[PDB]
């Protein structure tokens, strides 16, 4: 009933995110292409989840499924600091899309595990989410490889969409 | 690294299958040996010690065939899923078939899961994913005329559906299938060009 898009970097762990929410394991993973589309449930609505992939090549597809989507799970590496500047590049570049004028919002902080990993805040700076409007959002520190982070973003969202 | 997870999907999908109620029945039988029978090879092999998938496809090519849309949609999934991971490659051409592979048969038993507008929307999207990942896997080799099922079979949907969502995503999915299709005939065309070129120098 609600559709859920994961964008993000290639390697940001997308695809990771994606099956620790559907059957909570972590998979092991092969660069995405084609989409993945998965039916997540946290209690208690109804998701449908997509999974594009994050190669350059593929990121000009990512708004061919920006219709009817009702929120975007967006997903980086906390510890790609070279390319963070990138992810403000696309994030910038989507959000200025009309099909997602009212889609929520959420930043994953991941590999989080990692003590090389940047902080909350100097990737919720470097990502410009300070001067989002009129944009419902909110950042999340998580790691993928273990569960850290996941359930409270998740209740987050679920509630920001109930809310809205 | 050499991984586990071809084989959770290939036993997660069979027991996901057999655990289904409709393939109890007498009516789902063949389909229910097959998957019992790939089991029993798959378990047995997997205490002991390579997986090979090719060897597998019966029960999935059977489940394609049912007439529930659920056991359908699972079969579709794994094989997508098994195809991306490169488990599945699919390079041995049965009797008949030449100059084509066990891989058409796959691709063509994908494409055949659409049977018009009352196809089931899930299986639909089940059959636009599974398709984009054939066609843009850069493991396995298709025949053009599979490559052109593939092609057809996904404009098909995209006009025949009454699912938006469907429709977009076969409109994507066609984009992108096209562009990577030719993306990689150019780029044959450079690597022969190149050898040519190479050749040319006695
Ligand atoms: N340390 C650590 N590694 C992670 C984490 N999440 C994912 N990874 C790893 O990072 C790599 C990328 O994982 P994926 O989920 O395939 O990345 P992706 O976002 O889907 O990338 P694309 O499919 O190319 O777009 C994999 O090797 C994962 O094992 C995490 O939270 N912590
Ligand atoms: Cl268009
Ligand atoms: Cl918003
Ligand atoms: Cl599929
Ligand atoms: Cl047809
Ligand atoms: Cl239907
Ligand atoms: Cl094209
Ligand atoms: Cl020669
Ligand atoms: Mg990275
Ligand atoms: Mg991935
Ligand atoms: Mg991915
Ligand atoms: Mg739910
Ligand atoms: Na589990
Ligand atoms: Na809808
Ligand atoms: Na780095
Ligand atoms: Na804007
Ligand atoms: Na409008
Ligand atoms: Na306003
Ligand atoms: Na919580
Ligand atoms: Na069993
Ligand atoms: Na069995
Ligand atoms: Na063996
Ligand atoms: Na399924
Ligand atoms: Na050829
Ligand atoms: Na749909």
């Amino acid at each position: 009933e609600m559709r859920i898009l994961i964008l993000g970097l290639d390697g940001a762990g997308k695809t990771t995110i994606l099956y620790r929410l559907q059957v909570g394991e972590v998979v092991t993973t092969i660069p995405t292409i084609g989409f993945n589309v998965e039916t997540v449930t946290y209690k208690n609505l109804k998701f449908q989840v997509w999974d594009l992939g994050g190669l350059t090549s593929i990121r000009p597809y990512w708004r061919c499924y920006y219709s009817n989507t009702d929120a975007v799970i967006y997903v980086v590496d906390s510890c790609d600091r070279d390319r963070i500047g990138i992810s403000k590049s696309e994030l910038v570049a989507m959000l200025e899309e009309e099909e997602l004028r009212k889609a929520i919002l959420v930043v994953f902080a991941n590999k989080q595990d990692m003590e090389q990993a940047m902080t909350s805040s100097e990737m919720a700076n470097s990502l410009g989410l300070p001067a989002l409007k009129d944009r419902k959002w909110q950042i999340f520190k998580t790691s993928a490889t273990k569960g850290t982070g996941l359930d409270e973003a998740m209740e987050w969202l679920v509630e920001t969409l109930k809310s809205r | 690294e050499g991984k586990k997870t071809k084989n959770m999907f290939l036993t997660r999908a069979l027991e996901k299958i057999l655990a289904d109620k409709e393939v109890k029945k007498a009516h789902h039988s063949q389909l229910r040996k097959a998957c019992e029978v790939a089991l029993e090879e798959i378990k047995a092999e997997t205490e002991k010690q390579f997986i090979e998938a090719d060897k597998y496809f019966l029960p999935f090519e059977l489940a394609c065939q049912s007439k529930c849309p659920r056991i359908v949609s699972t079969s579709l999934d794994c094989l997508q899923k098994l195809i991306a991971y490169g488990h599945l490659t699919g390079n041995a051409p049965d009797s008949t078939t030449p100059g084509k592979k066990l891989i058409d048969r796959i691709i063509e038993t994908i494409c055949g899961c659409f049977q018009g507008p009352q196809t089931d929307e899930g299986v639909q999207l089940q059959i636009i994913k599974a398709l984009l990942t054939a066609v843009t896997s850069q493991h396995i080799e298709i025949h053009e005329g599979t490559v052109l099922q593939a092609v057809r079979t996904c404009y098909n949907i995209y006009l025949a559906s009454k699912n938006l969502i469907n429709q977009t995503t076969a409109k994507a999915t066609l984009t992108q299938m096209l562009n990577v299709i030719f993306a990689r005939m150019e780029n044959q065309a450079l690597q022969e060009a190149k050898q040519m070129e190479k050749e040319r120098h006695r």
